RNA sequence: UGAAAAUUCUAAGGCGCGCGAGAGAAUCCACGUUAAGGAACUCUGCAAAAUACGUACGUAACUUCGGGAUAAGUACGACCU
RNA sequence: GGACGCUGUCUCAACGUGGAGCUCGGUGAAAUUGAAGUAUCGGUGAAGAUGCCGAUUACUUGUGGUUAGACGGAAAGACCC
RNA sequence: GACGGAAGGGUUUGGCACCUCGAUGUCGGCUCAUCGCAUCCUAGGGCUGGAGCAGGUCCUAAGGGUAUGGCUGUUCGCCAUUUAAAGCGGUACGCGAGCUGGGUUCAGAACGUCGUGAGACAGUUUGGUCCCUAUCUGCCACAAGCGUUGGAUAUUUGAGAGGAGCUAUCUUUAGUACGAGAGGACCGAGAUGGACGAACCUCUAGUGUGCCAGUUAUCCUGCCAAGGGUAAGUGCUGGGUAGCUACGUUCGGAAAGGAUAACCGCUGAAAGCAUCUAAGUGGGAAGCCUUCCUCAAGAUGAGAUAUCCUUUAAGGGUCCUGGAAGAAUACCAGGUUGAUAGGUUAGAAGUGUAAGUAUAGCAAUAUAUUAAGCUGACUAAUACUAAUUACCCGUAUCUUUGGCCA
C-alpha cells in the first residue's frame, strides 16, 4: 500500500539508498500500489559519487511492502519494510543486485529478472 | 427559525388533538376480587396475581 | 444499529453499573423479596441465577470467586449455605420476577423479584 | 399508440374537457376501447 | 449440530499437524508457477494462530538478510507438505507480536522448554 | 425459471484440489412443493406456485388452509412464490436441489440487512467537513440545493433516512458444489440476508 | 507470461467467429466445431 | 508517595450538585483506540500526537565572556540477595 | 521560511465511551405572528410569485430528520448620498 | 482566409438607476450538486495536399467519465508528474438560518507617498467575536385513519418511477495489409487491471469501557496469603469472540431486438438524362425505446385469481416474551397444544496455566498436580422461571339492464 509521499528502500547497487515514492503510474485516482506495481520516484538519498543522484526522477518497481496482500492459496505475505528497484526506460531493472528478499508477485507481474537477481523470493 | 404566520385554529387544534391522545391500558379482571387490572401486572387491590400473594396491600 | 448485546447498561457507565448490580444483588440476598424498576431488576436475577449456580458447591476456591463479587460476608455465607441447598435439584429459573405497574410520579415500571423457594432459617 | 392504444384519444378528450371537480367527474363517465366491441351490452347503448 | 460445520469435516481431508505458538518450525509447501510445481521452505517462530473452523490460520516470522518476513499460512491447506518441529520453545503470551519490536538477536529467539528427566 | 427457497445458513471457504481458496455461502433447502399453477386462459400468465418450510398448526388461518385442501399430504408453507413461464411440474409434485446440477452461475434474491436509520455519510459514501482547522461541519450535508432558481429542494435529492431492507438479486453467482445427501448448494461470493433469513435461488439469467 | 489461454470451448471445440448476414445486419457469433452450438460472444462457451 | 502545600489514594469531617425512568436511530459537543502511508490536510503542523523525572556521560556556531545550555545526543532505573 | 521526530491534519473513514438528542411521567418558555381548505413548471407583473395566466402533479392527518425558499428571524444599514 | 458585410449568445469590461438601505451578507476554499451543448475523452461519420501510424477540418451525439501535488487568500495562471480526457458555461459570478474567514470592508500599530496639520491612499505589512431550538412550502424516511361498493387472508399482472450505462494495458489475428526504409493497422477475439457502485464477514485488517492476564500508587476486606474500590467518560500496558466496518471477499457495467440522428443506399420521377425521395423500400451510434436491478393498484383508471366467513363469523388489533427488525411506530417470530426470552447443560472460541497443596531455593521465584482456572455478546439442547382460567374492533343498502336457471 505505497502511496504518494510514501518512503522506500532502493534495493539495488545502482547507488540510492532512500527513495520517495511521487506518483502511481496506470491510473486515474490510482491512490495505491502494490507489489509488482510501477511507481515514479524521486531520489532522496544516495551513495555518495554514485551513478544516481539525489533528486533526480526515475521509475521504480516494488518488491516489497509493509502490508500483506491476499493470494489465490490463501497466503499472505508481510515484510517488514517497503522496498522499491529502479528501472530504465525499458522496464527492464537498472541495477545488477538486488538486496534481501523480494515478494514472489514479480513473478507474476513478469519481472523474472528481478527475481532471478534477488536473494530468496517469499 | 421563527413562524411566518399563525397558523389556524384548525391546524393548532388538529396537531395538538392527534399528540395529546393517550391510549386507554388493557385489563383483565383478579381471578380473586374481581377488580378489574391492568393485563399482566399484580392486582393492586387484592395483592394477588394468578392465585399467589406478592404485596401486602395496606392503608 | 446497536452491537453489545447482553447488558441493558442500566443508563449508566461501566463503574456504577457494576456497582449498581453488587448492591442490588446483596439486598436480594438479604431480604429474600424487594421491589425496584423491571430493567434493574431483570438484570439483577441474570447475575443472581449465576451466583447461585456458583455457589451450588461449597469450596474454598468457590467461596473464594464469590468474595469478588459479593463483598458482605454475612451474606456471602448465607448464600453459601442457606440459598443453595433448596436449589441444589432445580435445572435453573431460582427467581421470580412479576411486573407490577406504572408507578405514579415519573411512571417507571415497577416490578417485584422474589426465590422460588425461600432458604433454610 | 402501439404501447397503449387508447392513449391518443384519452389524452385528447381530457385536455377538450373542462377543468375541476365536474371536469374529472365528466372524465370519468367515459370508456374508451380499442378494438370493435365493449363490454357494457347490459346498457343497451345508442348507436351514433 | 451444524451443516456448516459438517460441510467442514467433510472438505478438512487434511489433518492438523502438532506445534505450539513459540516453536521454531520449518514448513514445507507447494508453489505453482504457471504449470509446474516446486517444494518451497520455510523456517521461523510460529507467534500466532487464529479463527475459528476450517479459517483456521498461523503466523510464521523469520529474518531474512536483515529483513523481518511473515507469512500466514491457512492450517488444513492441502498446499503444506509438511511442519517439522525443530526447537519448541516456552512462552506466556497467546500472541508473540511483540517480536515485531525486538531488534537484533532478541529480534528471533525464545527461550525454549526443558523436558524434565 | 428454475427456483428454490433455502435459507442461508452462513458462509465459509473451500480448497480446491490444487489448494485455491473459494469462499463460499451456504444455502439449506428444505423440501419445496408445487402448490398450485396459474394459467394464462385463467390467471392472465404462466407460472408456478412454489412453497417452502412448514407452519404450526395452530397458527394457519382458514383461507391458507382451504388454499391446500386439493393436495393430499401437503401441510400450509410459510414462504410462497411464483416461478414465472415454468413446465415440467404440476400440483403435489416436489423439486429436488439437483435441478442446478447442470447449471454454473446462479442468481439469488433475498431481503438485505437492515441498518436502521442511517446519515448521509453512511447511505450515500458523502464525504464530510475536515475534523480541525476551526471546521463546526463533521457529517452534515452541506449545501442540498442552489440559491434562488429553483427556491426548492429537487425531488430525490439525497438524505438521511432508512437504510437497507429492500429486496435484492444478485447476478451471476459461481456455483461450488452441490450436495444433494444434506441438501445444500455452496455458491462463490456473499448472499443478501442475514443469517437464518430465506433466499430464492434462480437459474442465471446469462 | 501466464501461458497464452488456447481458445477453447468448455467442450473442448475451437471456438470461431463468423458473421451471419440477415436482412441488413450483419452478425457477429461464436461457433464451436465439436457441438455446433451457436452462441454470440465466447464469454457464453467457457 | 515525593525535593515539595506538585501528582494519585485516603483518615477526621462534610457531601452525592432539588426532575426522573426507559431506550440506545441519525445527528451535535467532548474523549479512547487503529491496518498501510506520515503534513499528501490546510491561509498556517491550527488541533492532536510526541518530548517530560532522577542520576551519570557528553555539549557547537556565535558572544557584550555573563551566556548560548536542560544546547544537541545517549545510557541506567523493577524485585531478591 | 526550512528540517528532524511525532501523529486520524489528510488518503478514508471505522468502532467504542460520557452528556444531549428519541419514548413515557411531572414542571414548562422564547423570539415570531394581517389572517392560511400555503403544490410544481413555463410565463406575466414594482423587472426573482404558495396567492395572477396556461398546463402538469398531488388521498386525509402526524412523527423523526434536512435547511432550498417564504427576498426567513434579530438590530427605523454602520457602507453611500 | 486578409479588406469589408450580416447576426446570435447575455459569460467579460461598461451603459441605465426599475425592485430592495425600519438590512437582498461581499471574494475564494470545503461539502453537496443539478442543468445547457458552443464536445475534453469514449461512440458514429463526410472530406483531406488521408500510403500506414498519427493527425487536420466539418457534421451527428450530453449515456458515463473528466487527476494528484508545488507557488499564491486567490478564481485564474505557470510548473512537476500522471491520465482514454484533465471540457466550456448557467444556476443571487450555484451553495455562510450547511462549514471555514486566508482575502476584502471597523476600531491597534508600522513603512512609503500626499497634507503646515487633524488625517488621507482600488499602496503595503501585522493583529482582529461569522448569531438563531424550523411554523409553512420543499425534500429524505416512517406511521395513524379511511377509501378501493359484502368483509378478510396469501400469491401476483403491471401503468408509472428510480438506480445503473466509464475505460485502459498486454497477448493472438500479424511484424501480415500498407510502405524506399523507418515505422506500422482497420475489423474481430482473449487475459489481467484502474475508477465507481452494491452486497457480505470465509479470509486479511480495525474497533471491541463484555471478558482474561501482567503491573504501578494508595485505601479497604482484621492480619499472612488471596482479592476488591480509585487514578474523568477503562490507572497504564499485552491480547481478544460476537456485532459493526474496509484496508478485505464476491459480484455488477452486458448479449440480443425495435425505431432513429449525421451519413451511405437501392429502385426512380417532377426535369426523356441525372437524382437517396416526390409513391415506395433499406442499412446506420456509448443517444431514444425494450432488456438488467429496485419501488409500485391512493394507477380513486383504486386491477386479476385462489381460499375462508354469512349476524359479529372469517380475520385483525391491544397486552405480554422477543428478534434476523427498530427513534416512537411498523414489519417478523412466539404466547402453556409453547423453545420467544432469561436461566441451566454442552459445544464452536477468548485469555494462557487459577486457588489450594507438595517439592526445590536464604529469598525474589521456579516445577508438579494442569491444554488449569476464569470468561463464554454466538450454536444446539433441557419448560426450571417468565409469555394467563383475556379484553376490544369486525359481514350483500337500494335502483336499472343483460345472460343462465325456475
Ligand atoms: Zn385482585
Amino acid at each position: 500500500m505505497i502511496q504518494m509521499q510514501t518512503y522506500l528502500t532502493i534495493a539495488d547497487n545502482t547507488g540510492g539508498k532512500v527513495a520517495q515514492c511521487i506518483k502511481v503510474l496506470g491510473g486515474s485516482k490510482r491512490r495505491y500500489a502494490k507489489i509488482g506495481d510501477i511507481i515514479t520516484i524521486v531520489v532522496k538519498q544516495a551513495i555518495p559519487n554514485s551513478s544516481v543522484k539525489k533528486g533526480d526522477v526515475y521509475k521504480a518497481v516494488i518488491v516489497r511492502t509493509s502490508k500483506e496482500v491476499r493470494r489465490k492459496n490463501g497466503t499472505y505475505v508481510r515484510f517488514d519494510d517497503n522496498a522499491c528497484v529502479i528501472l530504465d526506460a525499458n522496464l527492464s531493472p537498472r541495477g545488477k543486485r538486488v538486496f534481501g528478499p523480494v515478494a514472489r508477485e514479480l513473478r507474476d507481474a513478469n519481472f523474472m529478472k528481478v527475481v532471478s537477481l534477488a536473494s530468496e523470493v517469499i | 427559525a421563527v413562524p411566518k404566520f399563525k397558523p389556524s385554529k384548525s391546524r393548532s387544534r388538529t396537531r395538538r388533538s392527534i399528540n395529546m391522545r393517550k391510549k386507554i391500558p388493557q385489563f383483565q379482571e383478579c381471578s380473586n376480587c374481581g377488580n378489574l387490572g391492568v393485563r399482566h401486572r399484580i392486582c393492586l387491590k387484592c395483592g394477588y396475581y394468578r392465585n399467589n400473594q406478592y404485596l401486602e396491600i395496606g392503608l | 444499529m446497536k452491537t453489545k448485546l447482553g447488558f441493558n447498561r442500566l443508563s449508566r457507565k461501566s463503574s456504577h453499573r457494576r456497582a449498581l448490580l453488587k448492591n442490588m444483588v446483596i439486598s436480594f440476598f438479604k431480604h429474600e423479596k424487594i421491589s425496584s424498576t423491571k430493567t434493574k431488576l431483570f438484570e439483577v436475577k441474570r447475575f443472581a441465577e449465576r451466583l447461585i449456580t456458583r455457589a451450588k458447591v461449597d469450596t474454598v476456591h468457590n467461596r473464594r470467586e464469590l468474595s469478588k463479587f459479593i463483598h458482605d460476608k454475612h451474606i456471602l455465607n448465607k448464600l453459601f449455605t442457606k440459598i443453595s441447598p433448596v436449589f441444589r435439584q432445580r435445572s435453573g429459573g431460582y427467581t421470580r420476577m412479576i411486573k407490577l405497574g406504572k408507578r405514579y410520579g415519573d411512571a417507571a415500571e415497577m416490578a417485584i423479584l422474589e426465590l422460588v423457594e425461600k432458604p433454610l432459617k | 399508440s402501439e404501447r397503449k392504444p387508447c392513449a391518443p384519444l384519452e389524452i385528447a378528450i381530457k385536455g377538450m374537457l373542462p377543468k375541476g371537480p365536474l371536469g374529472r367527474n365528466l372524465f370519468r363517465n367515459l370508456k374508451v376501447f380499442s378494438g370493435s366491441e365493449h363490454t357494457l351490452k347490459a346498457q343497451n347503448p345508442i348507436k351514433l | 449440530m451444524d451443516l456448516i460445520r459438517k460441510i467442514e469435516a467433510q472438505n478438512k481431508k487434511n489433518e492438523a499437524f502438532v506445534f505450539n505458538v513459540g516453536d521454531t518450525v520449518r514448513v514445507v509447501y507447494k508453489i505453482i508457477e504457471g504449470s509446474n510445481e516446486r517444494l518451497q521452505s520455510f523456517e521461523g517462530i510460529v507467534i500466532s494462530f487464529q479463527n475459528k473452523g476450517i479459517g483456521k490460520t498461523f503466523l510464521i516470522r523469520k529474518i531474512s538478510s536483515g529483513i523481518g518476513v511473515e507469512k500466514i499460512f491457512p492450517v488444513y491447506s492441502p498446499i503444506i507438505e509438511k511442519v517439522e518441529v525443530l526447537r519448541r520453545g516456552k512462552v506466556r503470551r497467546a500472541k508473540l507480536y511483540y517480536m515485531r519490536n525486538r531488534i537484533g538477536k532478541a529480534a528471533m529467539k525464545i527461550k525454549e522448554r526443558l523436558t524434565i528427566k | 425459471m428454475l427456483g428454490l427457497i433455502g435459507k442461508k445458513v452462513g458462509m465459509t471457504q473451500i480448497f480446491q484440489k490444487n489448494g485455491i481458496v473459494v469462499p463460499v455461502t451456504v444455502i439449506e433447502f428444505q423440501p419445496n412443493y408445487i402448490i398450485g399453477k396459474k394459467t394464462v386462459d385463467r390467471d392472465g400468465y404462466s407460472a408456478l406456485i412454489a412453497g417452502s418450510v412448514d407452519l404450526k398448526s395452530s397458527k394457519v388461518s382458514k383461507p391458507i388452509k382451504g388454499q391446500y385442501k386439493s393436495l393430499k399430504d401437503i401441510e400450509p408453507k410459510r414462504y410462497v412464490i411464483e416461478l414465472k413461464g415454468l413446465d415440467g411440474y404440476d400440483a403435489g409434485d416436489e423439486i429436488k436441489v439437483d435441478v442446478f446440477k447442470s447449471v454454473k452461475y446462479v442468481d439469488v434474491t433475498g431481503t438485505t440487512k437492515g441498518k436502521g436509520f442511517q446519515g448521509a455519510m453512511k447511505r450515500h459514501n458523502f464525504s464530510g467537513g475536515p475534523s480541525s482547522h476551526g471546521s463546526k461541519f463533521h457529517r452534515h450535508l452541506g449545501g442540498t440545493g442552489q440559491a434562488t432558481t429553483p427556491a426548492r429542494t429537487f425531488k430525490g435529492t439525497k438524505m438521511a433516512g432508512r437504510m437497507a431492507g429492500n429486496q435484492q438479486t444478485i447476478q451471476n453467482l459461481e456455483v461450488v458444489l452441490i450436495d444433494e445427501e444434506k441438501r445444500a448448494l455452496l455458491v462463490k461470493g456473499a448472499v443478501p440476508g442475514a443469517k437464518g433469513s430465506f433466499v430464492v435461488v434462480k437459474k442465471s439469467k446469462k | 507470461r501466464v501461458g497464452s489461454k488456447e481458445l477453447i470451448s468448455r467442450w473442448g471445440g475451437k471456438i470461431i467467429m463468423k458473421s451471419k448476414f440477415e436482412n441488413g445486419k450483419i452478425k457477429h457469433y461464436a461457433e464451436c466445431q465439436t457441438s455446433k452450438n451457436t452462441a454470440r460472444k465466447p464469454r457464453d462457451l467457457f
